């Protein structure tokens, strides 16, 4: 989180916390209520976002649901939707934490290796993540929409 | 042209606003006075030619206008004047039913002053006839709608004058 | 003691006048924290 | 660059714009018959002569009473000096500026209208008030119009107009107080003695 | 409104109003308070009807939110939601006015040239309107629901 | 007296400043509305007597002011009131042409309050007449110069009040 | 005395009008500049003595004013002059907090001039001291409230001169 | 300015503005943009014009910067160049106003008395102003050059 | 004319013409051809203008052709029409001259004594001039119409 | 209407003159640029609706013109505005093909200015849209016909203004 990053930086430098670091600490704690509200909204709308993102992703990449595709079949598509739910949960974790430490340590480190082993289209994962981004942003006010879109865009970029 | 309801709707559409309490209050205000308007219009339609007869006899006829040299002289000009009176009464009925003077401003008062000035029509005599038919309709309609009927006749008279 | 009246309008001071212009710009130009579908169907003028 | 910048920054401009003599000293026009030829410019001279005398308030009421004087002035039978003198002889001037005031305020009104200033000193009040009471308005006006000061300042053809005197002492504030008074605004005599 | 449609024909033939016209005006004026109460609830549920309608529209056809779609992007989707809000407002106008004069003069005449210049799917817009009809009917009593459904039905018919 | 241009010039001269972007923008803003001021001034000059007539009819006459005991009773007082009314109109025209109330403060408002107190003139009635010409001039000039003409009439009314 | 809020309230009470959009705009514009005035007043209060000392050193002392026969000669008059400068600084702080020079007119400027001709105090020297304090205060308060602070010192100097 | 002079005559004669005065006002406001451009150009070349005017003036008559000269010394030459800057500012004011009332009220009436009191050579000051005119006209198009040259010749004639 | 007024106000100050008055002179000479064309156009249709304006005047103000009217009788009406023709000729003269100097000296100053001695209604003459203005502006282009209407408005206001 | 060839032919017929070296030179000058005009006309015919679409995107929509109260607000007004744009594009194509703005004056410009004045259409916004169409057409056609196409768009904009 923000506190973890500030603490690790001060420890690596071998000094006490900078006043600007305390400034970002105070801003981060003051933004706690709004971040919790955004996380609550996304958690309550977790099913709709995942389902709609799946439908939109299958429209741009119809071949993934096809005979020579990774997600061919009802349970193979269910696994893809469960993956999208996992990434939605990780985005909620990142929003509540204030940075992308949990998202990084859970879902992008080695994701290329895992999906390469599974023979899974990663660009299709990225398209699904973008679809979840659009569906989630449709359910939020503008400022919170940009705040969540930051983490969704980071997930899209890191999955490349 | 526009009625009261369409006028309020347009006045809110220009601002891009939903119908709120004040606008719905205006609409309900028009809705409450519905009965008097249709009853006044029905009695006016039933008594139109009689109204024109008394208005002519009370404001125009038995004068120098009907005698030679006047504007109302000859059967042609008399028929023109009585047709104009019937027209004015009909459009006043329309404005009373619609609750708005937009129809009178559009289809009646537009160019009438200049055209009557070009043709020599007596504007004072026209206003007197309009007020006479206003009096007769106020008598006929009763207390329910006499005031509402009178307002648009006053509007026509004021626009001409 | 005569009333001493006022010769300098309070809205002509540097701080107040500098805040009034910002107040105009913030209310007219920019949007805010309601949904964008609501904020894209707004008419800035009220009766013009 | 900094040697022509104000020092003690003028934090409120136009509080320093108005200092000094008023702008009215140089923001008004002088009328001369010698360059007032033609009908259009002559009317401006005539209407200005009714404002130097009569002090601009009861001058707007004048419609046609002074019509023989204007005709002679236009025909060049009388000069602007004669026109101004005959304007002070009329019953309207006597009614307005002599009939409601003490005999000394008539001297002050006569000075400000036919010379442009207030009374210089006490030795001039004694001369011009001891003549008005001896022979009335028609001698006081003739003394002012035919004086040396009038001949120096305006000569034959020139409307009197306000002058903002520098000397003698207390002639500038005394004159300016008379200048910035509307008709019937204040009737204190300013320079009693 | 009913007034304009009942006055224009009278002006056209040149006569005073006929008793059928007068009594239809009576039915209209008698239904005035109920019309106002009907229109008030739709304004209460303005920003909540459009969110439900957008989800059903995009679930019925996700291709408009696809990369080749007209509504691709956050601001494109916001514009479509704004248009749906516009048509909801116009439906409220028609409900209160008792006819379709304001609806026609504001948002149907030339709408075909509108959406052809913008290259927007008019049949997609029709389903978007019908979603608003369903969500509005879900929050009204049966008679009032049918009454609003008449105007929604007219908008859907005129849109195509 | 000052206009907009001379006001800017003096305000910069007292600080010893060359004309910068802000002063140039102020002068540009004045210059962009030069023609409308000239047109409104020409209209007011052409319609001067009618503005006074309708303003007096709307605000002063047909009341106790014109009756005995009123301040504008008798022909002399009526003429004085209309001459004052015309003074206000002419100096308002000067102010609207110059774009600055400096002339109004310099040549009209100084001593006016205490002069009217000495003479017994009703200041409230004078403000009413000034607002009367404000409405009339706003009707005459049109949308273009209505507010700019109105600001100086408001200046005169606030100075008297 | 009166501040910005009471000035708006009195200006509306004299018309007997409820607060409208313009009044609320003025009140909002005052309320937004709240913290800046408080910070500037706190800085001035903390640095009051140094401002007086520097202004006196720059504008008054080391001259004929403090040498014998001068108006600031003797401890009795030196203490009085520095007390007067303190009074001016304190009332300027009050005026800056209130956002209105009405306190300066009511409790500083009235009778002050004729008091100074009565005592023999040099008005020009007092104005020079006030402007020196103005320069020092503008240096201290920062760019946020420099103009707001300087306006009241200029008001005091113009009232005295 | 021309507005002031027209209003002064109108108030002196106690009448509204004549149509000729209104036309000259209209032309006066029509010429405003080119006048503002000329004033802006001179304002941007303030330092160069002043420095070159001083150099030409001292070349033409070096006796003023001699030991017995009025402007001998650094702090005395600075005042002479500041006077030239003053007159350049007055010329820009005159150009913007359209005529020479600001120049008259600020810099010529009594200039003979002030310079006689200071014992400075008024003919030298006039040549210094003329050099400023030459440098200024070097930086302007022909019409604007003549327009500024009118005011420069007014200053040269007035200091005489 | 503009030349006459510029020369007279220059001779008032006893100095050569300022450049601004020269720009006046160039503008007036450039507009002179259009002015003479407009005046010739009005001259070609002089009879129709006076006839229709007289009809309009008698329509608005019938008391003048009433028994207690100044223009009662056929010859009294003919004299009124001749006066209207006189005013039309004066307006054409003003348009060609550019400045209103001939009109004031010929048919404005003293017209109060004119119609007071003749017992004629000056407001009725104003109404006739306004009708003449309307009929004349009906036959001209918009810029030319405004150019003529300014002089007509001078006549209406100056007969006040 | 007339092209360059017809204009020269009529200008010589009005003198009753056979074609000489100057007329032949003008005809050669027009003939030497025939191919580029046809190419630009074909490109414009191909991309007419696209030219309108990006023209509207850069100049008209996403502004107050589209919001409630805009002149192009509502489907009817937007359809009318885009029909006006396609009219301008087609007549500009005709003008550039014929090498003469005579068709633009005869069938486009006459009546349009006061028509927009009566309708309330913003002439400045229409001129801006025409300029956007001009720049799109110039970018699309290439250097060969850019100035030749742009001169007629400037002619249309100048006629409107
Ligand atoms: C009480 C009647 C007064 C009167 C009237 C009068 N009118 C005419 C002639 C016309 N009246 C009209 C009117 C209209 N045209 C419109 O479009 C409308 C609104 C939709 C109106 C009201 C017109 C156009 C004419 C001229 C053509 C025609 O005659 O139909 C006349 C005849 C005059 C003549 O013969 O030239 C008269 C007499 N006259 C009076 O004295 C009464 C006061
Ligand atoms: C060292 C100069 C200081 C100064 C002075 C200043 N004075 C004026 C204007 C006037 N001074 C007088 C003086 C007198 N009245 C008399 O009777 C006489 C003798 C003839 C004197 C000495 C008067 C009457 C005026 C006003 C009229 C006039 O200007 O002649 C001015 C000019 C003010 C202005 O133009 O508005 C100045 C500058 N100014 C300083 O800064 C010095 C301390
Ligand atoms: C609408 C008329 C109101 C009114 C007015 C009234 N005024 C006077 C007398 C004077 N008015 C003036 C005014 C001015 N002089 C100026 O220089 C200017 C500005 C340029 C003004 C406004 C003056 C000086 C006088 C006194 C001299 C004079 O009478 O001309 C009077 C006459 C009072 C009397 O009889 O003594 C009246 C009646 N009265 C009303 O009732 C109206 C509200
Ligand atoms: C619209 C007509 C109005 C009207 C006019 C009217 N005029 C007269 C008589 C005369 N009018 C003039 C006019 C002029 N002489 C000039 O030099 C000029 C300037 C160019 C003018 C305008 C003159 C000289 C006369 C006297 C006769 C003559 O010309 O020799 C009359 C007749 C009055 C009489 O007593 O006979 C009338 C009626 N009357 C109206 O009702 C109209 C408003
Ligand atoms: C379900 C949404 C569909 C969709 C829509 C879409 N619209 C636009 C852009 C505009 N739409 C309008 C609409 C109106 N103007 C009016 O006056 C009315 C009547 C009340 C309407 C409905 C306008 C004016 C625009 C232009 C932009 C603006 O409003 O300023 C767009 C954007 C197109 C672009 O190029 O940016 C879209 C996407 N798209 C779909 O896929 C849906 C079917
Ligand atoms: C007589 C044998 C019949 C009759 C007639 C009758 N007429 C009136 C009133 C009017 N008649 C006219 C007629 C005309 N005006 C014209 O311009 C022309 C053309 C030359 C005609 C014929 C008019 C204008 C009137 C109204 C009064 C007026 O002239 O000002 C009446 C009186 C009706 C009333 O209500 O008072 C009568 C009785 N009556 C009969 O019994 C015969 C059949
Ligand atoms: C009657 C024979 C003539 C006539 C007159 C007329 N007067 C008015 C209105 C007013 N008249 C006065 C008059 C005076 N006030 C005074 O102090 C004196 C001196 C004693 C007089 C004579 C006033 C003040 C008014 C205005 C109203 C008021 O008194 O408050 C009108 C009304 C005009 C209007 O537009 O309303 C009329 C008609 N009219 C004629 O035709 C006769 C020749
Ligand atoms: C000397 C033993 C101590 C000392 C003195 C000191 N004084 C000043 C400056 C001033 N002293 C005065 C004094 C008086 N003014 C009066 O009217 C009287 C009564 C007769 C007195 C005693 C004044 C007015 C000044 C200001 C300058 C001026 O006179 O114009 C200084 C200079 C302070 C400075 O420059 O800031 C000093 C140093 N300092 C010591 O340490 C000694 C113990
Ligand atoms: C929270 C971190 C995390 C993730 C993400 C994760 C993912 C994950 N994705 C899986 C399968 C899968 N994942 C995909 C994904 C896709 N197919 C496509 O076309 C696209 C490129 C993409 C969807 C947009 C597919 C097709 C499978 C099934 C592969 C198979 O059955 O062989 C599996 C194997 C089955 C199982 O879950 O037991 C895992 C573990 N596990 C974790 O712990």
């Amino acid at each position: 989180s923000v506190l973890t990053k500030a603490i690790v930086n001060a420890d690596a430098e071998a000094r006490y916390l900078s006043p600007g670091e305390l400034d970002r600490i105070k801003s981060f704690v003051a933004s706690g209520e709004r971040r919790l509200r955004i996380a609550q909204t996304l958690t309550e709308a977790r099913e709709r976002i995942v389902k709609q993102a799946g439908d939109q992703l299958f429209q741009i990449r119809p071949d993934v649901v096809s005979p020579g595709g990774n997600a061919y079949g009802e349970k193979m598509t269910a696994l893809c939707l469960r993956d999208l739910d996992y990434y939605l949960r990780l985005v909620t974790y990142g929003i509540v934490a204030g940075d992308v430490t949990p998202i990084e340590e859970i879902g992008i480190i080695g994701v290329k290796e895992m999906y390469n082993s599974l023979q899974t289209p990663i660009p299709a994962v990225a398209e699904g993540v973008r679809a979840m981004k659009n569906v989630a942003t449709s359910l939020l006010s503008g400022d919170d929409a940009a705040e969540a879109g930051f983490y969704f865009d980071y997930l899209v970029g890191a999955m490349q | 042209m526009q009625d009261a309801i369409t006028a309020v709707i347009n006045n809110y559409d220009v601002q891009g606003k939903y119908l709120d309490g004040a606008a719905l209050d205006k609409l309900k205000a028009y809705f409450t006075t519905g009965a008097v308007r249709v009853r006044a219009a029905a009695v006016i339609s039933s008594n139109a030619t009689t109204i024109i007869k008394e208005a002519a006899a009370k404001a125009l006829i038995y004068s120098d206008l009907t005698r030679p040299g006047g504007n109302m002289y000859t059967t042609r000009r008399y028929a023109a004047c009585i047709r104009d009176m019937d027209y004015f009464l009909r459009y006043a009925t329309y404005a009373m039913l619609a609750g708005d003077p937009s129809i009178l401003d559009e289809r009646v008062l537009n160019g009438l002053k200049e055209t009557y000035n070009s043709l020599g029509v007596p504007i004072a005599a026209t206003v007197g006839g309009i007020q006479a038919m206003k009096e007769v309709v106020g008598g006929l309609v009763g207390p329910d709608a006499a005031k509402e009927a009178s307002i648009y006749f006053d509007y026509l008279s004021s626009g001409l004058s | 003691f005569k009333p001493i009246r006022s010769k300098m309008d309070i809205a002509s001071m540097p701080l107040v006048q500098a805040a009034l212009k910002e107040q105009q710009a913030t209310k007219t130009a920019l949007d805010m924290s309601r949904p964008m579908f609501l904020e894209l169907g707004r008419s800035f003028k009220g009766a013009d | 660059q900094e040697l022509g910048t104000p020092i003690n920054e003028r934090s409120i401009p136009e509080m320093y714009v108005n200092q000094g003599v008023p702008a009215l000293k140089r923001q008004r026009k002088v009328f001369k018959q010698s360059q007032a030829t033609d009908r259009e410019s002559f009317d401006a001279l005539v209407t200005a002569a009714y404002v130097q005398v009569f002090d601009k308030d009861i001058a707007s009421y004048i419609r046609s009473e002074f019509s023989a004087l204007e005709s002679r002035l236009r025909n060049r039978e009388t000069s602007v000096k004669e026109f101004v003198r005959l304007l002070g002889f009329s019953a309207l001037y006597r009614k307005q500026f002599h009939d409601r005031y003490p005999n000394t305020k008539v001297v002050e009104f006569a000075f400000k209208h036919f010379l442009g200033r207030a009374v210089k000193n006490q030795a001039e009040l004694i001369k011009y008030h001891g003549l008005l009471g001896r022979k009335g308005i028609k001698a006081l006006i003739g003394a002012l119009v035919d004086g040396e000061e009038y001949g120096r300042l305006y000569g034959e053809d020139t409307v009197p107009s306000w002058q903002f005197p520098t000397l003698p002492a207390a002639n500038y504030p005394n004159s300016v107080e008379l200048y910035n008074r509307f008709t019937r605004q204040d009737d204190s005599l300013v320079v009693p003695s």
